[PDB]
């Protein structure tokens, strides 16, 4: 029910970025990750289970764990710097965590 | 027989509803597909 | 498909009545749940609660009960709600999306498929 | 204003009596009206 996680991540461009959504229950419950960008509106990459939207280019990817939710990032460019929100529709409610700035050298 | 309507109304066309679970999703609704499965059924027509 | 296109950065005094609406301008207006979330800077993202236009019923946030009093009419086609006892510290960037289901325990199999370009709320004292 | 605009009726019910069995005895079984010897019977049919 509660959100907590790192306040950011760094990585080199064109590698893999691994990001832990950590919480309490959290598995089987269907969280959501979303994108913001700087001076852009945020936008939806993940629904349901780490599930990427057609007409999203096939960047994004992740599993859900028992108790932990991943997200896997190939092909990482330089547009990439966004924030990500993982959220879940628990108790009939929407819980936003802190969220990650990626930093890319 | 399973159950009797007075509707009390005519009827010249009909279609058909079918459950569709949401296989994936695209954002900005493009009506992405579904899948239910092959969806085999007949329709015929009764005369006098 | 949809615009949800809104008014522009407004000016007001502290402690005054907040008012605040999204107009979509292109689908139709029900068949699509309409939720407001909340962004500020180095805060993280707020979520207030969602109405449903065809079924009329709102669901409130834990930190938002009574502070909030969202209304939708589909004569009028848009959907505007009161806010009053608003703080300094509660100034942020609100923000209106769509989640293209009009049934409660459908939400999970869906997300908030566009979001508005965000007005921004200053508050002079 | 006036009545008799649908075929639909609203109205109110038929009232039921006391059944009675083996002598001969008139009887109104939703509406079917006739004389004759009522008894249990060892058959049985489809319910509907």
């Amino acid at each position: 029910y509660e959100l907590t996680q790192p306040p950011s991540v760094s990585v080199s461009p064109g590698q893999t970025a691994s990001i832990t959504c950590s919480g309490d229950k959290l598995g089987d419950k269907y969280a959501c990750w979303y994108q913001q960008k700087p001076g852009q509106s945020p936008v939806l990459v993940i629904y349901q289970d780490n599930k990427r939207p057609s007409g999203i280019p096939e960047r994004f990817s992740g599993s859900n764990s028992g108790n932990t939710a991943t997200l896997t990032i190939s092909g990482t460019q330089a547009m990439d710097e966004a924030d990500y929100y993982c959220q879940a529709w628990d108790s009939s409610t929407a819980v936003f965590g802190g969220g990650t700035k990626l930093t890319v050298l | 027989p399973l159950v009797d309507l007075p509707i009390g109304i005519n009827i010249t066309r009909f279609q058909t509803l079918l459950a569709l679970h949401r296989s994936y999703l695209t954002p900005g609704d493009s009506s992405s597909g579904w899948t239910a499965g092959a969806a085999a059924y007949y329709v015929g027509y009764l005369q006098p | 498909q949809v615009q949800l296109v809104q008014s522009g950065a407004e000016v007001k005094k502290a402690g005054s009545s907040v008012k605040v609406s999204c107009k979509a301008s292109g689908g139709t207006f029900s068949s699509h749940t309409i939720t407001w979330v909340r962004q500020a800077p180095g805060q993280g993202l707020e979520w207030m609660g969602r109405i449903i236009p065809i079924l009329g019923i709102a669901n409130y946030a834990q930190k938002f009960q009574g502070r909030v009093t969202i209304t939708a009419d589909k004569s009028t086609s848009t959907a505007y709600m009161e806010l009053s006892s608003l703080r300094s510290e509660d100034t942020a960037v609100y923000y209106c999306a769509s989640l293209q289901t009009v049934d409660t325990a459908i939400e999970k199999y869906y997300g908030m498929d566009v979001w508005g370009q965000g007005t921004t709320v200053t508050v002079s004292s | 204003f006036e009545l008799l605009h649908a075929p639909a009726t609203v109205c109110g019910p038929k009232k039921s009596t006391n059944l009675v069995k083996n002598k001969c005895v008139n009887f109104n079984f939703n509406g079917l009206t006739g004389t004759g010897v009522l008894t249990e019977s060892n058959k049985k049919f489809l319910p509907f």
